[PDB]
């Protein structure tokens, strides 16, 4: 019973860590897109 | 009568004026929402907030 509880807690922690890693990857992709947009804006609008 | 006609047509201008403002106001509101929507599409997508 103790080993089953530990395995269930470990599986829940692994699922939470996977969800957090997916959210972090989505946030990193969004930040990269925003940085690319900012670089394109600084390249185009500064040409004058 | 000349200046009478003048005031007449200038009254029309006033009407046009305000009605134009009306349209302009609406347009502004519209475009306002538009750019507001841009924030709703951008600020929430970047995830920084």
């Amino acid at each position: 019973t103790s080993i089953r509880e530990t395995l269930e807690n470990g599986e829940t922690r692994m699922k939470m860590l996977n969800e957090f890693v997916k959210k972090t990857s989505e946030e990193i992709d969004s930040l990269n897109e925003d940085v690319e947009e900012i670089k394109l804006q600084k390249e185009k609008e500064l040409h004058k | 009568s000349a200046h009478l006609k003048l005031k007449e047509m200038q009254k029309v201008l006033n009407a046009h004026r305000q009605r134009a403002m009306e349209a302009r106001s609406s347009l502004s509101k519209a475009q306002n929402k538009s750019k507001v929507l841009t924030a709703l599409s951008r600020l929430q997508k970047s995830g920084r907030i």
